[PDB]
């Protein structure tokens, strides 16, 4: 644009929340599908849906994590990471069924003298591998759903051996995307790269994806967000550099069915 | 009854056949489709997506995150290679497990143009010019910029546009190449060199990584479906 | 309107360039792949392209019967400690690895199913007796129906379950099945549980397997030898070949790179180093 | 009810045809037609909000 | 017959 | 427009001649063959010709299934030193001589291929035991795919390779294959190497067989008996018959005059005197 | 199902049959033809090409280059034959391995006119008149010019036009002859004689060679395809 | 006779099949229907009728 | 005498048809067409002499 | 989709015909038609740059 | 043929 | 039918 | 076809 | 069809 406008500079507004960025590398719309409400032709539950709109379809910022030379990577699941986020989480636990899309905005700035590259991946049905070699598909619900704080990748598979009282948790090795496939191919999934010399954010617009029109949000996660250091953090000459990564996520076109009393999950 | 004569092939079972057969659940009420995002119609669609090359399969780096990183530095100009690669998309260890390589191991034959894109992951203050080469087969595989220069290449200038793409044009005697190491259908040599050198100011890191990606061009195809060697079930 | 067997695009002739258009330079951070063709970076001649992607269409990729299981039955005399052997198999594509790997290039799928049955038998003892030609019954027992407990109990009446009566030595048996999912597509992967652990309620009750949906998806196949037993013992095996016809797939995934370890994505120690040594500057 | 279609002829000895008839009521019984359509990879290769022009700077 | 025999 | 089965040209009546036209005199140095007909050198009557060249067309010449190989398999108990025998054959037309000679009347060819399989079995020992009817699996393993190492390993799943499951005693098995060459025609002869010996690089590396192109042209056929072994031993043989259909040929060659000696044009000592004694002036 | 009744021939395998069969590689992307020079449509095209006759299969000359050379000389006139040949295109040792003879050994029956062309390879200074004869079967095979003269012949005059063609017209009782030695379908006798004599000046060679070629005329055909005896695989 | 090739599934007996078969009593004089009250066309018609729930399955 | 009908297509790879021909004279030999009709449950669910309006009092 | 052609009748007991139908999609599955064309041998028998007249001197 | 072949 | 049955 | 098939 | 079926 001769009158100013650019790819690198965006403003996103949803509800009472606005995000600005002066160093973007465009935006990604997963599979080229923008979030939408459930159509009558595809509808299944017959009751009048709850649609929270601005009350739930706004930007929630999760806890800032920290990137260092030893970081192997981080992961989150949706809707799980947002389960305690304001009126979205409440509508989620009061209803049997729910569906949502998301705008995911990953934030990581640094300086013209730093370097490093984060791979940001949105994975549909991101089933991760467990820590056991004596039993399979055994990670516990509590261990599988970290909520907002997420989990992390490790560079080494180290099998839980306390057979008497098992850890019952994931053991996601980074070069295998925690699921037995090579990280180098995760680019077939909707993604963006935050390369510190180029951009300071990643923005992904995620449609609702599933084999059902609507499902149990408490039982099932539709999307996994995986962030892995494609190229390690490095700065000037400091042996221990650090920079923050902040995740802000907004539910989009979300609707809920099957109202009752609130679900009080055992999360510990 | 109508006079008939059984021909050869009768009562056999070809696993690649295509006949009708009786339905075991008549009048079953099929659940309709919904419009799920991300539908695929052809395996080649997946080959056209960029995936990251494990360039450094050296003993201590292989099967780890390091294998994806080609380390560069601000060292003085040299005509020696940064990396050397054989254009054997299905058989070369560096390409064989990329998404392109993987799809190619379900087919016996491949054809078309490929493209390698390199991403510079150094700091904004780092500058440099590199040369990316492709040499069609039949001569001494390039070991020095001087040789490499004489074939198909791109001189990449590092700057705002973070990445650079080199296209490896379909240049073959045969109409299709085999998905295995084979001299008759050899494809040539990919190699990368320093054109000038990487230059950084003070207070800046002197070493950095580049990443590489491969994907197929729209003129690429595969044929003769086959089982892969990339999975097995010993017992 | 472009069909899987249409020829691919022609290469167009292109000459020297000296301009500001920069096809070669891009920025993959955006998440996109540079759509370049050879005439963008080299001088090309004109070529009328004949090649097509006909054989790599989704149908063509899966249009093969693949072995999903081997079932063993026999025809011996049921005696106080050991019984005549009939077989029971829980229908799945995950007992073998080859088709499983192919389907798992994708997150979800839809298809009609063609099952073909190959039946082979042999003599287990250094006898000399004989056996007259065997007829096998392959009964489909959907989740909920009475599973057979004996080679000859009432369940084999099959008043409502579909059964195939196969005669030995005839052409392999074959039937078709529609898309039978209770979802709009089959899920190759399910990131969740079939049970919500409820605080208020005891933990043992809240529990369930990770990534497993209905405990019994598609029921089972139960096979038996209909013939009463001979004095001589004959063992038979039934190999099941599965072919997805009229298939649709969604959301592509990287292929399985390390050995399968169970019905889920789990991987076992010592199987995690697939790639082999090869130096950076070695062709 | 016969259905006539043409074969894409490989090695030659006008268009050649083949004939199909469905014998069963259930469409699941039908063979595979192989008359399939191709799509363009855009949704995977270029999932970006702003359309990309390959001759121009990806980032501006 | 005309109708129906469909042709492609 | 002239078809292979049209009648040949009629003989025309011709009378005495006394002229300067000289049909009979020519000069073969030119490389041409004198196109003479009987009415050129003798007095002919008129004859309405009915004969046709229908049976000597290229299709008609090759329209026969010809034996290209015999494969031996068996069904015995795999034991610590010796295993149950499955067979592996590298597809070629050069293991036998008759069709090879016919194809080699030409330099290049193009055709669809029809393979027919005849399977015969027998008892190898002066036993008395029996064996129930055998099912054979014929798997096509294209170059690159996992070759089977055991009669029963994972490769026989054939998720993507084409396999034929043949029942003994049924009509011989048959399939068709398209023109599968990576060239525009098959080369019956290749005057070259698949490798350029490079000075700079060591000799051992530069080397390769004369006249051989891709080390593994068309892959292999792997045959096995699916049945578990009987106590009694049965050996089976699979004869493969090949027929070129829809064939085209280019550049004619003199036929092979001396015994074949290997896959190339090589000839062995002591086989080089084909013609026999017959004196110049002896009818 | 439709009532049917299996007829004789059912489940058999005739190697000369012509049925359809299932394809093992469905949707395979076939490599197109290119326009290669030298395409052949009928084996008889090859029979119409001239190939050199091994006239002299004498014990010391056979299976050597000498077998192709008929030596002449400037010796005085004689009515004795230069060469004698039986018209048994598939079975006579001299014709059986020519390209015509070879194609004929893949068929049981032949019919049509043949033509023998002779090439004089002496010096330009050599002159001469020769007589080339064909005698239809049934009488004493010619041994002297006098007999030979009475049948079909050509008197060849040696000069600038180096070569001479004699046509052996189709003259048969049967509509086709057998491709084996057989009296009922015998074809007759070819023989060559000196009409005058070969004459050379001094300082010129007195002996020289002629070469002979046979090819089929456009009215020639073959039938009943069969295996040849000209190749085998003992073990 | 017409050249034919037996496909897989041949000679099998699927209990859910739907083929024609020869009649054992040809030209039999069938007794016609009368208009009996209470005809049913679909099992779901019966599911739409109210039936009494055994709510108290306590031991006694 | 061929009879052409359409299949209600379940999972897809215009309308698709199948073809039927009756080979036998006796209608008892015929396969089942499955082209069946539905009826409404009224005669079982509402067998009452006076038509019922669901929004009004069942008893008045 | 049936294809009707005529037989060149050998020993006789109007033109006689036979009928063909292709059952498979792949042209490689098709039988051989034997409806082949002949060409003239010129390219092998007379490959000379200057056209030859048989009644005139081959060399002039 | 017209009559045809009845169609539904 | 007319068309579709091709004839030669 | 009309004639095509006779009908009764 | 008319032609296509020849009749005698
Ligand atoms: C007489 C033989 C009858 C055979 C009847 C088989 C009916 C059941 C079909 C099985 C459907 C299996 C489809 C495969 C698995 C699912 O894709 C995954 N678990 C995801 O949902
Ligand atoms: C289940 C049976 C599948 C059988 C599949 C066979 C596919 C491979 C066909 C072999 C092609 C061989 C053609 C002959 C040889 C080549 O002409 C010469 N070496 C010259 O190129
Ligand atoms: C449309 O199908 C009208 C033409 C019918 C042609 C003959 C069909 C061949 C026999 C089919 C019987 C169907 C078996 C269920
Ligand atoms: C109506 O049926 C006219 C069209 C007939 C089509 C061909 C029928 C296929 C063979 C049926 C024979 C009937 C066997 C009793
Ligand atoms: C063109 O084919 C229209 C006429 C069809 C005539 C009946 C065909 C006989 C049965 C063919 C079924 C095809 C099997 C793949």
């Amino acid at each position: 644009e001769a009158c100013g406008y650019s790819d690198r500079v965006l403003q996103l507004t949803l509800g009472n929340s606005t995000i600005t960025t002066q160093e973007a590398a465009n935006s990604v719309v997963a599979y080229g599908r923008w979030p939408e409400y459930l159509r009558d032709s595809e509808a299944n539950p017959v009751d009048q849906p709850t649609e929270p709109d601005v009350a739930a379809c706004r930007f929630y910022t999760l806890d800032t994590v920290s990137w260092t030379k030893e970081s192997r990577g981080w992961w989150w699941k949706l809707p799980d990471a947002l389960r305690d986020m304001g009126l979205f989480g409440q509508n989620m636990y009061y209803h049997y069924l729910g569906r949502s899309g998301y705008t995911v905005h990953v934030q990581c700035n640094a300086s013209k003298f730093h370097q490093g590259a984060l791979g940001v991946f949105a994975v549909p049905e991101m089933c991760l591998a467990g820590d056991s070699n004596t039993t399979t598909m055994h990670t516990s619900y509590q261990n599988a759903n970290p909520g907002e704080k997420g989990g992390t990748f490790t560079g080494t598979f180290t099998p839980d051996n306390n057979q008497t009282s098992p850890a019952r948790r994931f053991c996601p090795v980074d070069y295998l995307l925690g699921n037995g496939t090579l990280l180098g191919n995760a680019f077939v999934f909707p993604h963006q790269i935050i390369n510190l010399r180029t951009n300071n954010c990643a923005t992904l617009v995620l449609p609702y994806v599933n084999s059902l029109s609507i499902d149990s949000m408490v039982k099932h996660n539709n999307w996994g967000i995986a962030i892995l250091p494609l190229a390690p953090l490095n700065f000037a000459s400091e042996s221990s550099p650090e920079i923050p990564i902040t995740l802000t996520i907004a539910p989009m076109c979300c609707e809920f069915n099957g109202l009752r009393n609130i679900t009080l999950p055992r999360l510990q | 009854g109508l006079p008939v004569m059984n021909t050869p092939g009768s009562n056999q079972y070809l696993t690649a056949d295509n006949f009708q057969s009786p339905c075991a659940l008549p009048e079953f009420d099929v659940t309709p489709p919904i419009d799920i995002p991300g539908e695929v119609k052809n395996m080649m669609e997946l080959a056209e997506i960029d995936t990251m090359i494990p360039f450094d399969l050296s003993a201590t780096k292989k099967n780890t995150m390091e294998m994806y990183r080609v380390r560069l530095s601000d060292k003085p100009h040299t005509d020696d290679p940064i990396l050397c690669l054989s254009l054997s998309p299905a058989s070369d260890p560096r390409l064989s497990h990329t998404m392109l390589g993987e799809i190619l191991n379900y087919y016996t034959h491949w054809a078309g143009s490929l493209k390698f894109t390199f991403l510079f992951c150094g700091s904004m203050m780092a500058t440099g010019k590199l040369l990316v080469s492709y040499a069609p087969p039949g001569a001494d595989p390039p070991k020095k910029r001087k040789e490499a220069m004489l074939g198909t290449h791109v001189i990449w200038d590092i700057g705002l546009q973070s990445s650079c793409t080199m296209v490896v044009p379909w240049i073959s005697n045969t109409t299709y190449r085999q998905t295995i190491d084979d001299s008759f259908t050899e494809g040539g040599y990919i190699s990368v060199f320093y054109q000038t050198r990487i230059v950084v100011p003070l207070s800046t890191p002197r070493e950095m990584d580049i990443l590489g990606f491969v994907s197929a061009c729209n003129d690429f195809s595969v044929r003769l479906l086959r089982d892969t060697t990339h999975i097995e079930q010993k017992a | 309107a472009a069909t899987s067997r249409d020829a691919l695009p022609n290469t167009e002739a292109s000459g020297p360039t000296h301009s500001k258009e920069i096809p070669a330079l891009t920025a993959v951070e955006t998440g996109a792949t540079n759509p370049l063709v050879p005439s963008d970076t080299v001088q090309t001649r004109h070529v009328v392209q004949h090649r097509s992607r006909s054989e790599s269409s989704i149908e063509s990729f899966f249009a093969r019967g693949a072995c999903v299981t081997i079932m063993t039955v026999d025809n011996s005399a049921s005696t106080t400690n050991k019984d005549k052997l009939f077989a029971v198999w829980k229908i799945t594509y995950k007992d073998t690895v080859q088709l499983r790997r192919k389907l798992e290039f994708f997150t979800y799928s839809r298809f009609d199913m063609e099952l073909t049955f190959v039946v082979t038998a042999n003599f287990t003892e250094t006898n000399n007796g004989h056996a007259l030609n065997q007829v096998y019954q392959i009964m489909y027992v959907p989740p909920g129906a009475p599973v057979p407990e004996k080679w000859d109990d009432y369940t084999w009446q099959t008043s409502s379950n579909p059964s195939i009566f196969y005669t030995y030595g005839t052409a392999p048996a074959r039937i078709s099945v529609p898309y039978v999912g209770i979802s709009n597509a089959y899920s190759h992967f399910y990131d969740g549980f079939s049970k919500v652990p409820l605080k208020d309620q005891s933990a043992a009750l809240g529990d369930s397997l990770y990534g497993a949906a209905s405990l019994n998806d598609f029921g089972i196949l139960a096979v038996r030898v209909v013939n009463d037993h001979n004095p001589t013992k004959v063992t038979s095996k039934i190999r099941v070949y599965l072919k997805p016809k009229h298939i649709r797939v969604w959301c592509p995934r990287p292929p399985r790179a390390v050995a399968y370890y169970g019905p889920g994505v789990d991987y076992k120690d010592g199987t995690l180093t697939p790639l082999s040594t090869k130096d950076l500057t070695t062709y | 009810g016969a259905q006539v279609s043409s074969q894409k002829v490989g090695a030659h000895e006008s268009t050649i045809n083949y004939t199909t008839i469905n014998y069963y009521r259930d469409s699941a019984s039908n063979a595979a037609s192989k008359q399939d359509f191709s799509q363009d990879p855009s949704k995977f290769t270029e999932p970006i909000k702003d359309v990309l022009i390959k001759t121009a700077p990806m980032l501006n | 017959a005309a109708a129906a025999s469909s042709s492609t």
